[PDB]
DNA sequence: GAAGCCACATCCTCT
DNA sequence: AGAGGATGTGGCTTC
């Protein structure tokens, strides 16, 4: 059971992915016991290996990121704007398609994100459980 | 050992004491079992975090899926959960796309763990 | 005692008197000399009696049963926090790597003429 | 007062 | 001689 029966519902109704719905603020949680330079090294080649670590700091839920469809493109952005990098990840989040999106500065290594359904996935992932 | 559900239908993990010492070896070893299949070999790991601390340090929070089973090799909670808050674990499973299983209030970490009253 | 230097070291007299300040207390009495003494280079020294200086920190801990094998050990646990580092290959020699000179308000080379260090 | 954070105090295994 | 792991303890502060 890869997936949940109500796939739609449980994103638009339980409160755990509705609080993570909106912009809610998002940091880099990557090697916490280290100099803000190697933090910000680190995390920068890491997007450029198309992976990252991302909690949501108001609740405190982590995050281990993968930024390819289920070497990237359009889901690691850095020319969106100077500085900023724009992440897009999917996954299946307690058995729910979902889709990470989000920014973060490249110095301040936080920002911003949220987690969209996907009707897509979740259709797919529906067939295969028929 | 005995398991239980976590907030993801595809995986269950076994029981994490209610409190524990930071740093100090588990009482039993954690493991992460899949219901459905996974791939031997497949990469399983863990973090942990809550309002009072954005992203708990642990220790051995890598572990390989083999037979449906991530037998972690002594996990331990380095970072703080807070006066009577826990953390909540974050499982992830790395299929493709990766599998993520969270699993809230599951433990609490301090300084000096359970102790006999004074 | 030249200087106050374990109040200039934090003791106030509230939470007991931390290892290191006892020592930072030892190291500015001229009369202890004679067990534990600075070696002439910046922060840097050596017990020379460490049963002694053990037995001291004993009965200033109230721990009768307190000696050098233990007390080494309250040492090493300054290693990573920063407050003193051991001298390689030098017996019983240790060195404070802490501000001692903002904290203390002397410089080595002062201290040392203050306490007539030869 | 319970429940946290601290700095050891004790005991050890290893080189 | 010295390093560092494991775990218990009393001083003290915060909830």
């Amino acid at each position: 059971p890869r997936v949940v029966p109500d796939q739609r519902s449980k994103f638009e109704n339980e409160e755990f992915f509705r609080k993570l719905s909106r912009e809610c603020e998002i940091k880099y949680t990557g090697f916490r016991d280290r100099p803000h330079e190697e933090r910000q090294t680190r995390f920068q080649n890491a997007c450029r290996d198309g992976r990252s670590e991302i909690a949501f700091v108001a609740t405190g839920t982590n995050l281990s990121l993968q930024f390819f469809p289920a070497p990237s493109r359009e889901y690691v952005d850095l020319e969106r704007e100077a500085g900023k990098v724009y992440l897009k990840a999917p996954m299946i989040l307690n058995g729910v398609c979902v889709i990470w999106k989000g920014w973060i500065d490249l110095h301040r290594l936080d920002g911003m994100g949220c987690l969209e359904f996907d009707e897509e996935r979740a259709q797919q992932e529906d067939a295969l459980a028929q | 050992g005995e398991l239980v559900r976590t907030d993801s239908p595809n995986f269950l993990c076994s029981v994490l004491p209610t409190h524990w010492r930071c740093n100090k070896t588990l009482p039993i070893a954690f493991k992460v079992v899949a219901k459905g299949d996974v791939p031997d070999g497949t990469l399983v790991t863990v973090m942990a975090g809550n309002d009072e601390n954005y992203s708990a340090e642990l220790r051995n929070a890598t572990a390989a899926m083999k037979n449906q089973v991530a037998r972690f090799n002594d996990l331990r909670f380095v970072g703080r959960s807070g006066r009577g808050k826990s953390f909540t674990l974050t499982i992830t499973v790395f299929t493709n796309p990766p599998q993520v299983a969270t699993y809230h209030r599951a433990i609490k970490i301090t300084v000096d763990g359970p102790r006999e009253p004074r | 005692p030249v200087i106050p230097a374990a109040a200039l070291a934090g003791y106030t007299g509230s939470p007991p008197i931390q290892l290191w300040q006892f020592l930072l207390e030892l190291l500015t009495d001229k009369s202890c000399q004679s067990f534990i003494s600075w070696t002439g280079d910046g922060w840097e020294f050596k017990l020379s009696d460490p049963d002694e200086v053990a037995r001291r920190w004993g009965k200033r801990k109230n721990k009768p049963k307190m000696n050098y094998e233990k007390l080494s050990r309250g040492l090493r646990y300054y290693y990573d926090k920063n407050i003193i580092h051991k001298t390689a290959g030098k017996r019983y020699v240790y060195r404070f790597v802490c501000d001692l000179q903002s904290l203390l308000g002397y410089t080595p080379e002062e201290l040392h003429a203050m306490l007539d260090v030869k």
